[PDB]
């Protein structure tokens, strides 16, 4: 309330002093050649002004201030502080208008990968992909960014990080009526989860999904895949999932639609499903 | 009295199944969560030790150089 | 024999109490784990920043102050 | 104990030494103009005396020395060190005199938020709220501090902390303040967890709280909101709380207090209460006429 | 021999009791450890922040003085 | 009644299996958490030592500059 | 290995040329007065020879080297380095002969307290307490060390560590039959966790133990104490522990050993007991 | 790939520049003086080329560049940048051709153990062991490396990781080495966690494998071992896995294949026999006579 109003008043004041600063500092460099200290101090003026803009609940102007400071600082032939300014501007633009946030974050990733550090590049890429997913619909860019992030993580031996990104990519790929990539990623991660002392318990789940997606093509291939997986994983038959898959196969063989639906409904009753599985099952039933 | 026998039995089976499955899922996901922080702590330790070595050696060499100047 | 099934009722109620407690325990362990991770990420960010800045500053200043002579 | 007596004696000695040091520093600045060292080692004397004194189990004078040292240090254009000394002095005064601790902590928070750090400011705000409510009996200031902390946290997408703070604020407001804020906060937070990996079977309780508050307002609003939630979130249909709420609604409809009493008694028998639901239920029962 | 089946059910109930209470007791202490972890994390974070600020201000002041 | 008790037999088997699984899950969790705690302790030690060293470093360096 | 022990001999030769380095202080530092850095490198060679000894599994020699290096290095300067050397010497002495480790750790404690780093000092106090427990037999000194550590920890609001330390202190004191202290500590820790959502479920155990200790001294007051606990915590009676304690105390009204014996055996028939509880019950129930 | 095509083009450009920089090095060691700084810039450009190569997917060239840079760097009386570059080269060689990775990691380990940091050396040792077992078909060197890692860890008081290391090494040795070491390590580890009240809920399994190891040699000493175990640990006698032992030995005394087979098959229920134990049971069965 009043705090914000006063902050914005002195904010306009400080910005006026900052434009005065920049103009008279270039003038003083021309007429006296004082060096570059005045440029630096002007940079901290921009920084503190942007901080208090953020204090004042006006994000767009804060992002503009951060971007201006970053560009002047990199014009001063120093990178990392400029990097921090750009990433701060992107975080500010996250809410409200995020489009230019994409460009700035890309610039930050560009400089980071130019230096040679990779993990933060992966973090920024996943953030950008999250922005596209949450606010836009061009899922193709999301696929590209997630794949790049997974590549970076897996290249740096961060095995755990890569799996999450690959799973997200596989889910979205299966969403857009493409099945080869989903099959490959699911089976690869499932096999890589075979010997994990901790993850072994969950290793079944991924395999199950694969079979389901693999069933979208035909029936005999699905049987071959499921029996192959059962051979590769002897304990797979213990869980109810194999029972359910076998029921689905046998029912769909003999056009027993009602029993198929009732078995699905019973499995739902014992444990409910999500949108993804329900949608896939319904799409399967369509034939 | 077999009616309440059947009623309590169906209540017991349903509740037991749902509770058991919920516990199983909650646990499984916590397990899969822990590994990320494991490796994150690994990385932060690596960075911290690198910092320690670099700063220590820099300062000691700089004290030696300052003594040389003095 | 019916008092035996009454005892069965008592023990299943004991199971009820124990299982409800277990469920709530897991639900309350979850958020702590999550918040721990949410602190870890930030500390990682800051330590990386610190190491990078220290390295570059010391290296550049040292080369400058050693070669100007 | 010998340690306490000796520490107090040498602490008085060090304080007198620092006082004479500062007066002689005022003298020497004109006399010799040594720069600013005199004051800084005077500050070091003050800090060492303060830490040894706090080790000596005596608190108030320790925080007083911390405040004096930080004041004289900030007199020399050094801010962050004085701010850390302020924070330490507040932690010391926490057990001595709340008012001075609150003042110093507010000073630290303002200087920090001027610096540009928000998370530390939010942490200090939470500490201020906790001390304000735990021993001093007042809520409104606590609500304001918690709200500011949540705002600062959300400023840097630290979602979990802001979630917790807002939940506590909503609970406190519902207890004493009006209900609209509670409605909005509880409903938003609850419906911001339907999608997730572990935070998926917890949310239920939040909606239940909201329903109770709605019911506290009026019966028609109660039923309308219950239907709204029923449609919006399918799983709430099969919650035990849902059947409990329906039974309570239909019982209160006909003015048969025995049904309400037996229902609540059975609910309590199955699972233990929380001491917050019981008060609301008693208040509801108070208006059966 | 259905009574023997009931007796097997009773011993299964005994095993359920033991396993459930054992898991409960272990988990409680799991919680206490996960609380201690969160307590330590705040202190390490604060130390990191203080070191960062001190190093930054000191190095920049020295670099400015060098000019 | 017979089918009901057969279903309850299936239920007792399933409950046994699940309980056992939870038992193993918990013990593993415990172990891993303890390891994490130990590593946290060591890193905290190192960080505090670095803090002290750098503080006295800056102090001595600024005093040396003052000597100049 | 064997020739690394030969280089341990050559590291005693390193110590011999270090003896020549102190012979520098004896005569040659008159012309090398500025060789304080020479003393520093003498300390460094001391340290790396000591590390070689550590690799050689000669614990006594390694500790000797550490202590000598610390003594030479602590020339009223670089105190924290001397502290690190002292704590390293103490860790080395931990195995084999640990007595002098106590003195060195005490000196390090004094240095840190002069500095004010309380957490490390308290941790080292815990270390000396546990080595006292596991190697020597004195317990009262362990009690004093634990008390001092708990005070230091509680100074800086690190409550949980202080609570566990006080719990161990209470257990030891109860083994030493000074019940007032044990009951005080147990009651404090019990009723200081009732209203936080993370430690909420432990309370029962603490109360139970407190009850027993109370029940040891004045049985008549035990009933009032348990009633006070029950009313303070409504959900205390439901737990099995309160029921068992009620059965024991009510049975004791009549002299019937069989009743309590069967009760305790039945309780043990659901979970095993510990030495502490079993010993306390055996001692107390004798009269 | 056009991206990778331009990446490799600029990689070749930087390689030509680095060749010109080694020409600079030879012209500044034999032609000029003070090239140490010039070859330091050469090292900087080499590190740039190596990192960008790593980004280019050409792992072998990246590793070669890292190794060349490190070996050139070693000549400037600097050891830590040596370590870093050697470790980076080893990580690069991990994939593709790992043989020389072993040598470079050994060099780095030597440097570190010369310096004095032990924990990092132990971590690199365990990495060497894991890569050697996963991709190289040989196990005895794995035993040696795990042994050294265990020595280092238990020397520095980090008991926990040491415990697992020793456990794995002993378990593996059981498969292809005399069982005495297995018995020793298993017995040692059992009691060394029997006390702490969390890790100790599991030692049953360790004592169980120890019993299997004893049994695989002879029966009588196995009976003595099991009776001693249950004498020391009263709560392992009235256990579950435990009885499998009494029924199995009683059956084996009578030389009756059917009962032993049905007993192990029975035990299968509610816990799937794993790869190791199964092999053990088959091995003991094969020599019933």
């Amino acid at each position: 309330g009043m705090d914000t109003s006063g902050k914005q008043a002195e904010a306009m004041a400080l910005l006026a002093e900052a434009e005065r600063k920049v103009k008279n500092s270039q003038s003083f460099f021309s007429g006296l050649f004082g060096g570059s200290s005045k440029i630096e101090e002007a940079c901290e003026i921009y920084a503190r002004a942007a901080n208090m803009f953020k204090m004042a609940k006006n994000w767009s102007a804060a992002g503009n201030a951060f971007c201006q400071a970053a560009q002047l600082h990199l014009q001063l032939q120093s990178k990392h502080d400029a990097a921090t300014c750009f990433v701060d501007a992107g975080n500010a633009f996250k809410k409200a208008d995020p489009q230019e946030a994409i460009n700035c974050l890309m610039r930050a990733i560009e400089i980071y990968t130019d230096m040679g550090r990779f993990t933060i590049a992966a973090k920024h890429h996943i953030s950008i992909a999250e922005i596209y997913e949450t606010e836009l619909v061009d899922v193709e860019k999301a696929i590209a960014h997630y794949e790049q992030s997974a590549d970076y993580y897996k290249g740096e031996e961060s095995n755990s990080s890569a799996n999450k990104c690959l799973l997200k990519v596989a889910g979205y790929a299966a969403q857009l009526e493409q099945y080869q990539k989903a099959i490959d990623i699911y089976e690869q991660v499932g096999t890589s989860a075979m010997d994990s002392p901790l993850l072994k318990y969950s290793a079944k789940d991924y395999f199950f999904k694969a079979a389901l997606c693999h069933f979208c093509i035909d029936m005999l291939n699905a049987k071959l895949a499921v029996q192959k997986y059962e051979e590769l994983f002897p304990a797979f038959s213990d869980s109810r999932e194999c029972k359910l898959m076998k029921k689905l196969l046998e029912a769909h063989e003999e056009q027993n639609v009602d029993s198929y639906t009732e078995s699905v409904k019973e499995y739902d009753s014992i444990s409910r499903l999500d949108q993804w599985l329900t949608t896939m099952l319904l799409r399967i039933k369509k034939t | 009295r077999a009616d309440q026998l059947a009623d309590e039995s169906l209540e017991s089976t349903r509740r037991m199944l749902q509770l058991v499955e919920e516990s199983k899922d909650a646990g499984i996901r916590t397990l899969v969560m822990l590994d990320e922080q494991g490796e994150q702590l690994e990385r932060i330790e690596e960075g911290m030790d690198q910092i320690n070595k670099d700063m220590k050696e820099a300062e000691k060499n700089l004290t030696d150089l300052g003594k040389f100047a003095g | 024999a019916l008092s035996e099934i009454e005892t069965r009722h008592s023990e299943i109620i004991k199971l009820e109490n124990s299982i409800r407690e277990l469920h709530d325990m897991f639900m309350d362990m979850a958020m702590l784990v999550e918040s721990q991770g949410e602190m870890i990420d930030r500390i990682e960010y800051n330590v990386e920043h610190a190491v990078d800045y220290v390295e570059r500053a010391v290296s550049d200043t040292k080369k400058a102050v050693k070669y100007q002579s």
